[PDB]
């Protein structure tokens, strides 16, 4: 009946599915879990106890995690009257004796989640491979801070808890790689935009200097970067130009051609750089993971070959299918996929399967058949196609983001701290007083978690930026707003928009290709697929 | 069924060989192909890797970038574009990732003389 | 990548070791835990931790080692 | 020395030198110009008597044009006070006498614009082309026009001359062709758009009816569809949702997950089918942008045999060589080119019959040598080989906006004529005048020139919307400031957006394939350009 | 060198046929086809025209989607998939757009009886 | 596209004309100014406007018009 363990006897019809099945959805066997000899070992069972009790490992990241808005500000612990809200949220401030009895439930599973694969892994195959390492590290920081919240800098507990969390969800671990592997590529073109604003700050300041422009706003040189920072991003768009509009209505075409670049050619060529290393890191990533289906079907291959010598056998293919339980009458199918492979060895009449022949054999049966049952609109189509297969597929580009505005948030949370009250006077002049955004604030994590959603779309951005450079004083509030810009502006057009274009392009070709699925060939041919991939 | 290597000329320095690494028991996709010399009194050394199978044709820290590697599965041939005084043999191991333990290399090639 | 001159090895600590032997190598004990055929069983193999127990026994060299391409000899 | 005028009769392989000429820089002859057997009639002096006077027909185009920020105001007839300013712009405005020595003189260039190819085409060729009939009633249009504006409605003067000069200029009538291509696929997602929309206008009416968000701001269904299709484009942002979160934070979640879709799927998923239905229209035009170079080789091809049976010979291959005036010497070519023809007959062992045979030599004549010569950075490269690259490229495409924003210049001209005045007294309370915009006015025609041009940037856009719907009265302006975002989230998606994409595609193409060719082979194959081109 | 038609069978009522129209004077790409046909009595009429030049295959207006032309450049042949009792015939005009006045239709088939 | 039984043709204004003659068709003029070859010139053609002057002169006609791709015969 039950077919989810199946490794302890593992016969070789039956440990034959138990990686059969690990090609048809991909999952994850450890390279380590699989250079054993037998793969039925003491390690087996220590992995299927983990993707079995998997829900107790991947909930955990968001009681961890969502302690994050659930904690307390950084700093009222100086101030005075926190009770009265001085613009504050909602949420409760867990005390120190509820951070103490859910520090230790969090990190009771992370030393049964992250020393868990001692039991399938050795004591120095763990400790060798500079991601097991850093999650070994990351809990002895959150063990040293729970032993410094008992007993009594800036507190790097919340800035942990993003980094657990995104090496522990494998998606969000795996998107990152993306990113790290884009961010040459967009330093580059990150080094061109800038280019872009120094000069056109330049001549913006060389122009209009003496003018009733350049003594408004164009003061210095600095403060024109600054502005004309901000009409890249179109946001600030008549006010920074309306002095030089006054007094010449001429000067309007720097102005209404600067900003028709920077939108239309190089906002454009920023995405079409980050498209185009988003599809090569993409590819690359896929055949990093294709790669591993064929660890398994050279496994698969090689628990069968007990001669040991390099194919297999036709009446052996067939019946090996008997454990595969996908359809009954087994003998009258393989004799007709020798001719929907698109090779064969032809060296014997049966028994000659080359181990690129099973390679792509095991990938279409699961694709067409699809038979295992473990017991345990026209017109609109192509939009919601795409529109259903995005949320899911967008949900590890969407958690990344995620994962960064929780990182500007404990920033923000710590530079901008506990500022915008209503005793503060340099407040009440700013953008923040008159255009009413009094939360929207900083002085707290889920305060400050949906200032930067309103950042983030871009709405009103520099509200906070000309707020909070006045607020702190400095110049240098200036820097974690530009930070925001680059970085996400860099995710909202990568991992967002790149991958939406792509996937439309994906929900249009499983459409226009799909009428060829039933007039062309009846069946599935294997080249034809290989090469529609690189047509489009 | 056994190795055939050939491409193993007289060589100046300078410019170099193209070897080819001939099979009859099926040694490409399945059971692929391992290039080890050996320079006279010394041990032996690896140089050159593939698969067939994973399309990956990798190879060694002391030769690398210097020596490239081919194939051809229609004749079942590993081709090799090339102080080299070297002796050239071929090898298959059956499994690719860590054929340390799990293949060995089990059929050696006749020889050369590079 | 060490060799001892009863013959051991060094350094990948239990299935990455293979074990040889005018002449071309041959091959004797693969996982250095199972004799290849063809072979007389006086050449037997042991894996201990970090070293490598290939064996002479009876009266009448070049240990292997990768990870994932890369492949490191005996000498 | 000059091989232009050949109309006097060059000799059977003389006049060959014209024709393929003509399909390597693509210019196109009338289908009617080469109807005719000789082609060196009548009908060919009097198309190359009008591609070298061809400055005088589109500068033209712009003395027609730029009449029209020239102007006046259409209104300042009624009222009082006119040289008084009343927020207008900076231009002279042309009296009635220079309106007359100034519309005569667009209309002494215009006729002879269009009624020239009657000295090419027949007085039953010509009118039935129906770019040509309504070229024909344009200018009667400007004829009766004339006639009024002599002797003395709404006074559509000024949306002839914008299409005048659309049907003019070759590239803006050849875009407009891709619009009205591309139409019905935009108007299915515009459909969608309004239904994305008008779902969540009626949850939002819904959720907060009672509460104080919709007491304030989300009063009625109306002034929520209204609400959230500004929210729909970011820019109305906290200040629609401030009282739903100051009365409870969790409303925010709808607001932050409605403005996380709306731009981030459903704008992107407007940006992948305009741009799918982009890459169709186009190279359904360059598939007839070939034929138009195409037919010039089926009219090379029948030139050089004497009794058209459909062959040339070797030695007539290269008698043409030394006609082409590029390569020096003779036999060096066909006994190269014939090996570079990929598919050669061989039926003799000297020349190759047949016509798709030649179609494609005299093609790759001209990326090879390129030797014609008429006497008469690598980090940052593949960026600025896309930005010099489209700086042409995009002229079509943003001169179809330029005469989209002077179709609603002449509108808004119109329908929100001299309103912002500083008599006026609903003005001062609108956001145009605490934002003192003011100006940005639609007073004159180059006052509401640029005001669109804030309107298509998307900066503070609203301000104009929600000021000329409290100017005016109704509810029907918003109605001007929603079709000028609907024409241009086509417009400044498909042509802009879409485009420097694929424009970086090919600048991309260009590098990685380069490196490609300089170590595939010496010279330049036809397969892989084949194949190259149909991947991406 | 001139033309063969073929394919011509005994034809049912609501089936149809697959023409074929041979030639061995290099006949495709740059003499291209045309089908006219002839109901017995009547005039003639086109049926179908072909560029294996521009790559056009289009045809007329009474028989507008109903029946299907197609080429074989290789053999110079150009098929013709299918009160259409008729009797068909190929054609080779050296133009193709205006084929009326220049080219004609020089060199007719050998008739059929479909 | 209507005959006229000195034959003429109808409706492309001067170049939309072949003129045609147990037999299958043989050409006779292309263009209706040209006579096609291997064939006694007693057969002339001329072009008069919208007429197409297919042209008997001794004793001992299946006129053709298209513009782009759709041609026209007469009956
Ligand atoms: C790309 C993702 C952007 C994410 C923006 C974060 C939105 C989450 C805001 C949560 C606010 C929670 C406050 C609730 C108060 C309460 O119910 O008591
Ligand atoms: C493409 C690079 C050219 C742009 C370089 C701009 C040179 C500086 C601008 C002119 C003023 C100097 C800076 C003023 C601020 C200061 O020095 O105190
Ligand atoms: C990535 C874009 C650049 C980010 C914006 C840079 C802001 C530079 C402004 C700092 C200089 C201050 C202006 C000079 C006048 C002064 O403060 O004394
Ligand atoms: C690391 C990224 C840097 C991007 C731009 C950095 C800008 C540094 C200073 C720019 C303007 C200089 C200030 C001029 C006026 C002044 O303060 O004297
Ligand atoms: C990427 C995860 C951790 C990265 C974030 C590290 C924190 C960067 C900024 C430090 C926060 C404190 C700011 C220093 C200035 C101040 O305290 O006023
Ligand atoms: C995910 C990476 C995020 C790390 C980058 C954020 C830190 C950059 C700037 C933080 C604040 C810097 C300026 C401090 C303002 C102040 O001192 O008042
Ligand atoms: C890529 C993003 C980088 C962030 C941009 C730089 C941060 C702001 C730099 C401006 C600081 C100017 C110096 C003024 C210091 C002061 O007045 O105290
Ligand atoms: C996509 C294109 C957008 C076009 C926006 C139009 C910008 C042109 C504005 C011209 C203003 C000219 C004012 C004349 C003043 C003077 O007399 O000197
Ligand atoms: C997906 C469609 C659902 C949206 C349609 C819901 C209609 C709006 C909710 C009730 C308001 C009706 C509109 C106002 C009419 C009135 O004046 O009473
Ligand atoms: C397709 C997007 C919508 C286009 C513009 C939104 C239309 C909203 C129009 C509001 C109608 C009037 C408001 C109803 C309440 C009232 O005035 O009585
Ligand atoms: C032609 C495109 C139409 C786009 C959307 C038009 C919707 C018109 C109606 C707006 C909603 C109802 C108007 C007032 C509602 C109310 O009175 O409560
Ligand atoms: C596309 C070129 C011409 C199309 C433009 C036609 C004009 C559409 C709107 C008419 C303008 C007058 C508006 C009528 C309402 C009013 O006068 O108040
Ligand atoms: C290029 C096409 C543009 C044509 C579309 C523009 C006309 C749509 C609306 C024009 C004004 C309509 C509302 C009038 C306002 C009022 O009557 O006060
Ligand atoms: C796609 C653009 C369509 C334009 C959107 C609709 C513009 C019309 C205004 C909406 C209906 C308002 C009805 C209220 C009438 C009134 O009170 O005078
Ligand atoms: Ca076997
Ligand atoms: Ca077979
Ligand atoms: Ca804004
Ligand atoms: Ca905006
Ligand atoms: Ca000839
Ligand atoms: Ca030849
Ligand atoms: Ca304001």
């Amino acid at each position: 009946s039950e077919a989810i363990t199946h490794g302890t006897p593992f016969q070789k019809a039956a440990a034959l599915v138990d990686l059969a099945e690990d090609g048809i959805g991909l999952p994850v066997e450890i390279l380590d879990q699989s250079s054993f000899g037998e793969s039925a070992r003491y390690y087996f069972i220590f992995t299927r106890l983990d993707l079995i009790w998997s829900l107790n490992y991947f909930a955990l990241l968001f009681l961890n995690f969502f302690e994050q808005p659930l904690w307390c500000e950084k700093n009222p612990k100086p101030s005075c009257k926190d009770r009265d809200y001085y613009y504050l949220g909602e949420l409760p401030y867990l005390t120190n004796a509820e951070s103490i009895i859910y520090e230790v439930i969090t990190l009771a599973i992370l030393l049964v989640h992250t020393f868990f694969p001692i039991s399938y892994e050795g004591s120095r195959i763990f400790w060798t491979s500079r991601l097991n390492l850093v999650k070994v590290a990351c809990v002895v920081i959150l063990f040293v801070d729970v032993l410094v919240d008992f007993l009594y800098p800036f507190r790097i507990a919340p800035y942990v808890r993003v980094i657990i969390f995104i090496l522990s969800i494998r998606e969000l671990r795996d998107t990152l790689v993306l990113l790290s592997g884009m961010l040459g590529t967009y330093l580059n073109i990150l080094a061109l935009w800038m280019l872009f604003l120094l000069f056109a700050s330049w001549i913006a300041f060389v122009m209009f200097e003496n003018t009733q422009q350049g003594l408004t706003v164009f003061t210095s040189y600095g403060a024109t970067l600054y502005q004309m920072f901000i009409l890249f991003t179109t946001s600030n768009n008549p006010d920074v130009w309306i002095p030089a509009y006054k007094s010449s209505r001429w000067s309007s075409v720097f102005f209404v051609l600067y900003v028709l670049i920077g939108v239309y050619f190089v906002t454009n060529l920023i995405l079409a750089v980050v498209y185009d290393s988003f599809k090569e890191q993409l590819a690359k990533q896929v055949s990093g993971m294709d790669q591993m289906k064929r660890r398994m079907l050279e496994k698969a291959f090689g628990l069968i070959d007990s001669d040991k010598n390099g194919e297999i056998d036709k009446n052996q293919c067939i019946k090996l299918f008997e454990q595969l339980t996908n359809y009954r009458t087994l003998p009258k199918i393989s004799k007709e996929e020798f001719g929907l492979i698109f090779d064969e060895l032809d060296d014997t009449r049966d028994f000659k399967i080359n181990k690129d022949e099973f390679a792509d054999l095991c990938q279409a049966i699961a694709l067409r058949f699809q038979k295992e049952e473990v017991p345990s609109v026209q017109r609109y189509r192509a939009f919601i196609a795409t529109f259903i297969t995005l949320i899911p597929s967008l949900m590890p580009y969407l958690g990344t983001i995620f994962c960064v505005l929780c990182i500007y948030c404990s920033i923000g949370v710590q530079v901008f701290g506990g500022l915008v009250n209503a005793g503060n006077k340099k407040l009440f002049e700013t953008e923040l007083a008159e255009d009413d955004y009094l939360l929207f604030n900083f002085n707290d994590y889920p305060n400050g978690m949906v200032t930067l959603f309103n950042l983030l779309v871009m709405g009103n951005w520099q509200v906070w930026m000309e707020s909070y450079k006045d607020l702190t004083g400095t110049w240098w509030s200036i820097t974690y707003f530009v930070s925001f810009y680059v970085i996400t502006i860099l995710l909202l057009l990568n991992l967002v928009v790149a991958f939406v274009l792509e996937a439309f392009f994906t929900e249009l070709d499983l459409e226009e290709e799909e009428k060829c699925q039933g007039q062309d060939s009846q069946e599935k041919r294997n080249r034809r697929r290989s090469a529609g991939s690189k047509s489009r | 069924v056994q190795l055939v290597e050939s491409g193993g000329g007289l060589v100046q320095p300078g410019g170099s060989l193209r070897l080819s690494c001939a099979a009859s028991g099926f040694n490409v996709y399945s059971y692929s192909i391992h290039w080890v010399r050996q320079a006279p009194g010394k041990g032996l050394e690896w140089v050159a890797s593939i698969s067939s199978y994973y399309s990956s044709t990798s190879y060694a820290d002391s030769v690398k970038g210097r020596f490239t590697i081919s194939a051809d599965t229609s004749k079942n041939t590993a081709y090799l574009q090339m102080e080299d005084t070297a002796v050239y043999y071929c090898a298959r191991s059956y499994w690719y990732w860590r054929t340390s333990t799990l293949g060995g290399i089990d059929y050696w090639g006749q020889g050369t003389l590079v | 990548m060490t060799q001892s001159p009863t013959i051991t090895c060094r350094a990948s600590v239990s299935s990455a070791v293979a074990w040889y032997q005018g002449k071309a190598p041959k091959l004797l004990i693969y996982s250095a835990s199972s004799l290849y055929s063809g072979v007389p069983s006086r050449f037997s193999g042991s894996r201990s931790g970090t070293d490598f127990t290939l064996t002479i026994s009876s009266l009448q060299y070049y240990c292997q080692q990768s990870s994932s391409s890369l492949i490191t000899f005996g000498q």
